[PDB]
RNA sequence: AACGAGCUUGGUGAUAGCUGGUUACCCAAAAAUGAAUUUAAGUUCAAUUUUAAACUUGCUAAAAAAACAAUCAAAAAGUAAGUUUAGAUUAUAGCCAAAAGAGGACAGCUCUUCUGGAACGGAAAAAACCUUUAAUAGUGAAUAAUUAACA
RNA sequence: AUUAAACCUUGUACCUUUUGCAUAAUGAACUAACUAGAAAACUUCUAACUAAAAGAAUUACAGCUAGAAACCCCGAAACCAAAC
């Protein structure tokens, strides 16, 4: 016994301190806790890049709900807003609906009008001045 | 000389300050880590 | 936007119309974050503590001018 | 299995992209003869840099200050 | 560790930026050894950097208490009452200077 | 071995101010190395919990279990050392605040089997702890009424917030 | 067995050997050991070159 | 695991005792003393490994050579078996051939 | 108290091409083909791979012309590797899809040759098919395969 | 993640092993302690002196001397000797 590890207590503590909230023997036995913790760390790493995709799917649900109140499907709302050259991401649009309902109606009406203008342009062929909102600003 | 002059300014040479010449020694690889443990190179 | 009107840029408003002023309240770093790649022989030690710098800002004032 | 409608549209678009690539590759700016020797100078210089790196391998300079600097570890306040 | 750890919401001390910005760092205390290799880097910090830092931040009371010591220690006190101590054992002046600036901010 | 339940009986609190509520008495008694199982003893200890000492000395007397007499003895020692050495005015002003049984040191012996084989036998002992607190038994738990059940549901709904947004 | 400022010796050798090779020779200066190292064999040229200086 | 519930006693080393103070003196007895004595002659140790170093198999054989005839029966038997084990290891086993 | 030949001690740490095991972090590169062998549960060599060093042309492509879609390859060009020297192993059973022969100038089946792969995305199933240059924090964004068919 | 412990979403134990696949097949009830890579011929790296190096015998057509740097564990059926 010339050399023995005098600090193995803290090595076990590092693994165990990450297992107290568990249930069963895994929260107190090193042979069982250690296996449980690794999965806990791996899932935490594979879930940092799944809250960025679920939080977006949440937004699409709420934007689909928001536009439907004013009579617009989700595809029509987003596409037309871009076609008007206004760029608002799916995170603020949900904020606008929840906390600024009156402003969202303006966006819904604006998106609806461009949709109507686009329909008119396709329906009316030839050289005709496009809708007032249909006009696209150019940056050089 | 000029190099000898630098030694005068530096602290006293003692048994603590001793250092081996750069790259003179090598790391002795032991079998206790994943790269060099498990099947242990065999 | 306001209670009764809103102004939308295409895609940005002109500087004269809107001036947003903020202050740098505090500069910090993020709490330790655990990265552990899904791989065979995961082990408990093949884990890295990612930490990032952070700053906190207060949006002091949003002011508008009659230059429509 | 039935071929999906969206799948047909996707490949048709890819076919169009490749088909156009035929067109842009059918108009060579320079003929075979006109190409010969036009870039000889640049190529030769590039290889010379490669050779210089390969034959410049050699150990590094050693300094007394670096080794004597280890004594600074024992610096103190009088 | 997210489920295994506590959490909170974004917050300030006393609405720091609403009125006048007040520096949160309140006090820094550094203990050093006259003759110790580990505290050599910190001794350089006191010689040069400490004076500049004290003037730059005049709301941070700085205490330097050289004593026979094994590990140099920096203790940071904030206005909300929170304490923070970081070990400076065998850290060069560059590391300490960067480390201290994080504490002030 | 660790005898800490014995020491807790010696704690001295500081004198009270003239209008402070009169501190209820606490007594700490136990018996060790009882020839009985800790699992069997728990049922007896659990029974008496939250009862007076003249209501726990009656239920025990008519139980057939061996431990009933053992517990009764340490519920009478506790009832005597409280009045004499802990200044409890009335014998009938006590109630069993806590009571549980703990493992003791055991002995290892050989239980023989039928083919030249055997198994390891353990002769089991246990300890039994009781605390008595001066005062009538705290009134029992009152089941939640239907109105109380309904109120919690509303309170739960009221706490609702809009999640994952400003 | 170099003594004094070894760097001056390196500069002098670099000029001396450059015209023959047509390029600056690759060299190492070991200040602690007081030696100068040159790639390739130039023993004969350097011996005479050092002889002229009188070292 | 379990750790001590009290601090162990302080260990005090006197670095200016006679043995430590004069450690190393006469290590250059040869070059400074007209090579009368080789420094290896100053080593205190087993007779078979004063001023000598080798691996265990060589060490085993060298111990036998110097004191093979003055050893106890059991010690000599163990040494013989120790030599035969090492011989088959170093001459018939190992990763490299 | 288990005799195809008792038991105890010693030889003895018997020997095992066989089974099992072989304890900190980090960065990087990285393959089951040919030959012989009481050989096919092994080893040795070639080939591959690797660390270092030396100095100079290498890979794709390669017109005409040969020997007949290959074996060979010159000017070019796109591009950065290739050769020699010193040291060193493990490896020497593949798995599945898609092409082409060849066994009965068959399909299959067994081989042989070339090509590709080893998701967190997709295809009821889902290591092998299709989309995918490494890994990092963000309550950003544009996208791929596909989400069956309306004959 | 969350206002909220559980409900909601995502997720086919570990090691060894088989092909680079397992819903296989081996091994683990749990805790504490113990429990398995070792040698310098050739090479690389670092220095001392240098047609010489080495504190006797050695090597040399830039060598020579010194330093550092390497090759595990457990397990048979058996065989022989001598007692009992
Ligand atoms: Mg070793
Ligand atoms: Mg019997
Ligand atoms: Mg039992
Ligand atoms: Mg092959
Ligand atoms: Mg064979
Ligand atoms: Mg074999
Ligand atoms: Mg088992
Ligand atoms: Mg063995």
């Amino acid at each position: 016994l010339r050399n023995r590890l005098t600090d193995r207590y803290w090595r076990v503590q590092e693994v165990l301190k990450h297992a107290q909230h568990f249930r069963g023997r895994k929260n107190r036995c090193y042979r069982l806790a250690v296996r449980a913790v690794t999965r806990a760390f791996v899932k935490c790493t594979k879930a940092r890049r799944l809250k960025k995709r679920n939080l977006r799917t949440l937004w699409i649900n709420r934007i689909t709900a928001a536009s439907q109140e004013h009579g617009l499907k989700y595809p029509a709302f987003i596409v037309n807003l871009i076609k008007c050259q206004v760029e608002l991401n799916r995170k603020v649009l949900v904020d606008l609906a929840i906390y600024e309902p009156k402003t969202f109606k303006s966006l819904a009406a604006l998106a609806k009008r461009r949709q109507q203008e686009g329909f008119a342009a396709a329906l009316g062929d030839g050289k005709e001045p496009e809708g007032i909102f249909s006009r696209v600003v150019q940056y050089h | 000389g000029t190099s000898l002059d630098l030694l005068r300014s530096l602290p006293r040479v003692s048994l603590a300050n001793l250092k081996p010449s750069p790259n003179s020694r090598k790391r002795e690889r032991r079998p206790r880590d994943r790269r060099r443990g498990r099947k242990c190179g065999r | 936007g306001a209670d009764n009107f809103t102004l939308l840029g295409k895609p940005l408003l002109r500087k004269e119309l809107v001036r947003v002023e903020a202050t740098v309240i505090e500069k910090t770093e993020s709490w330790p974050k655990i990265n552990m790649k899904f791989r065979k022989r995961k082990n408990f030690r093949k884990k890295k503590i990612i930490v990032n710098p952070q700053t906190i800002l207060r949006i002091n004032t949003i002011e508008i001018a009659p230059r429509l | 299995r039935t071929v999906s409608f969206q799948a047909k549209e996707s490949m048709i678009r890819r076919l169009e992209v490749e088909a156009e690539n035929h067109y842009w590759l059918s108009m060579p700016y320079m003929t075979a003869e006109q190409e010969c020797g036009h870039a000889a100078e640049r190529r030769a210089q590039a290889f010379e840099a490669i050779k210089a790196a390969a034959t410049s391998k050699f150990p590094k300079h050693r300094y007394i200050a670096d080794q004597l600097d280890h004594l600074n570890i024992s610096k103190k306040w009088s | 560790t997210g489920r295994g750890t506590s959490s909170r919401f974004l917050t300030s001390v006393l609405h720091n930026g609403l009125g006048r910005y007040v520096q949160q760092l309140q006090r820094l205390s550094l203990s050093l050894s006259r003759d110790a290799p580990s505290s050599r880097g910190a001794r350089e910090f006191v010689e040069r950097e400490v004076t500049d830092f004290a003037r730059r931040n005049p709301g941070v009371v700085v205490y330097v208490n050289p004593r026979p010591c094994a590990m140099p220690r920096i203790v940071a006190e904030y206005l909300n009452g929170a304490v923070r101590e970081e070990n400076v054992n065998s850290k060069s002046v560059e590391e300490i200077k960067s480390l201290v600036q994080k504490l002030a901010d | 071995i660790s005898r800490k339940w014995e020491k807790k009986n010696k704690i001295v609190y500081p004198p009270q101010l003239p209008g402070e509520p009169r501190r209820p008495a606490e007594i700490y008694h136990c018996r060790r190395q009882i020839k009985y199982s800790k699992d069997k003893m728990w049922y007896l200890a659990k029974m008496i919990r939250g009862m007076s000492i003249d209501q726990a000395l009656a239920q025990l007397e008519f139980n057939d279990k061996k431990g009933a007499q053992i517990i009764k003895e340490v519920l009478l020692e506790a009832q005597d050392m409280a009045v004499r050495d802990h200044n409890v005015e009335f014998r009938s002003n006590l109630h069993i605040a806590e009571s549980t049984s703990g493992r003791g040191q055991c002995l290892k012996r050989i239980r023989y089997h039928g083919r030249g084989r055997f198994g390891i036998m353990e002769k089991v002992y246990c300890h039994y702890f009781v605390k008595l607190v001066e005062g009538p038994p705290p009134p029992p738990e009152v089941p939640k009424t239907a109105v109380d059940h309904a109120k919690d549901y509303i309170q739960q709904l009221r706490s609702r917030t809009i999640i994952h947004t400003l | 067995k170099v003594e004094g400022d070894i760097w001056a010796l390196q500069k002098d050798v670099e000029e001396f050997l450059s015209p023959l090779l047509g390029k600056t020779p690759i060299t190492q200066v070991n200040e602690v050991t007081g030696t100068l190292r040159i790639k390739g064999y130039f023993d004969e040229q350097l011996k005479a070159w050092l002889l002229e200086k009188g070292f | 695991a379990f750790v001590r519930l009290t601090l162990p006693p302080p260990k005090v080393v006197d670095r200016w005792n006679e043995k430590r103070a004069l450690f190393g003196v006469y290590d250059n007895i040869g070059i400074l003393g007209n090579f009368e004595k080789h420094p290896k002659e100053l080593i205190k140790g087993p007779v078979w490994l004063r001023g000598w170093r080798g691996n265990e198999l060589q060490r085993c054989v060298r111990k036998k050579k110097f004191v093979g005839n003055r050893m106890f029966i059991e010690d000599l038997h163990n040494l013989n078996k120790r030599i035969s084990y090492l011989y088959k290891h170093f001459n018939r086993h190992g990763k490299y051939r």
